[PDB]
């Protein structure tokens, strides 16, 4: 059975070796895996504004600030779920949102 | 044996933070003031349980302890997750490894992943096929027993496997540590002006 491929190409079109793929995709339980690089946008400042970020959002003006961060937040609010501060992802530098 | 697990069972509850707040929450967690159960570090590798997620630690700075054995039945028939201490990198692999009663390092793949004075404490959870990386490297005085002191931990990495909880053995090298378990109690915690656990209470205490 394992007679091999003819790839002599002095035929047609129709008998010509290709650089195929095949994208086999299924799903299971673990989810975060192979994503898009969804363009990242730039910023802006001293105007309110729409913004979404990575995995939460809001509406407000962005403008400087004096709180401090260690390596890990990404988030941040005074008291009782309003929330107000981002260091960003790309300049790594903190912000507040009034 | 026993020590007593004064308060240094807390750590940051989500990648997620808040400043100069009292917030509440529930997780698993070790509970104040609780037994903690000691070991020793001889010539052993005893069989210990895992219940829900541990706080670990050990008294440290010569790198005796290499990882940690994980395995659904531990005998080459199983997904089994591997943690190397290089001095370099610590190395993740998801395989098949053959284990004895001293399988360690001294003087079907799945999943690859690559990175006394002191205490590293660990703590390492499994929620919803997620594992996760609680960590704390802190310098200290002694030696004997775990101060009266307050110590935070902080995340390290994400890693989703979903395999292990009943038990396991540990690894170690030729040439004394610290375990207590997890349990669901409501909590308050305290951040700071610069948002670290500086103090917290368990509701369930007294
Ligand atoms: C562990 O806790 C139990 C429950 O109170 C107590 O009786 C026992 O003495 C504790 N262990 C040690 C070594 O004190
Ligand atoms: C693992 O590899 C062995 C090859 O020795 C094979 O027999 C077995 O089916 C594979 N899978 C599991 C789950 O053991
Ligand atoms: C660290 O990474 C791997 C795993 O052991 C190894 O190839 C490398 O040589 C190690 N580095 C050392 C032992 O210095
Ligand atoms: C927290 O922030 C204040 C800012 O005034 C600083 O004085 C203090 O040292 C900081 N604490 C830590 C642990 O960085």
């Amino acid at each position: 059975p394992l007679q091999s491929y003819g790839f002599q190409p002095t035929n047609g079109v129709g008998y010509q070796p290709y650089r195929v793929v095949v994208l086999s995709f299924e799903l299971l339980h673990a989810p975060a895996t192979v994503c898009g690089p969804k363009k990242s946008t730039n910023l802006v400042k001293n105007k309110c504004v729409n913004f979404n970020f990575n995995g939460l959002t809001g509406t407000g003006v962005l403008t400087e600030s004096n709180k401090k961060f260690l390596p890990f937040q990404q988030f941040g609010r005074d008291i009782a779920d309003t929330t107000d501060a981002v260091r960003d992802p790309q300049t790594l530098e903190i912000l507040d949102i009034t | 044996a026993y020590t007593n697990s004064f308060t240094r069972g807390v750590y940051y509850p989500d990648k997620v933070f808040r400043s100069s707040v009292l917030h509440s929450t529930q997780d698993l967690f070790l509970p104040f003031f609780s037994n903690v159960t000691w070991f020793h570090a001889i010539h052993d590798n005893p069989v210990l349980p895992f219940n829900d997620g541990v706080y670990f630690a050990s008294t440290e700075k010569s790198n005796i302890i290499r990882g940690w054995i994980f395995g659904t039945t531990l005998d080459s028939k199983t997904q089994s997750l591997l943690i190397v201490n290089n001095a370099t990198n610590v190395v993740i692999k998801v395989c098949e490894f053959q284990f004895c009663n001293d399988p360690f390092l001294g003087v079907n793949c799945t999943f690859e992943y690559v990175s006394f004075k002191n205490l590293r404490e660990f703590v390492f959870k499994n929620i919803d096929g997620y594992f996760k990386i609680y960590s704390k490297h802190t310098p200290i005085n002694l030696v004997r027993d775990l101060p009266q002191g307050f110590s935070a931990l902080e995340p390290l990495v994400d890693l989703p496997i979903g395999i292990n909880i009943t038990r396991f053995q540990t690894l170690l090298a030729l040439h004394a540590y610290y375990v207590g378990y997890l349990q669901p109690r409501t909590f308050l915690l305290k951040y700071n002006e610069n948002g670290t656990i500086t103090d917290a209470v368990d509701c369930a205490l007294d």
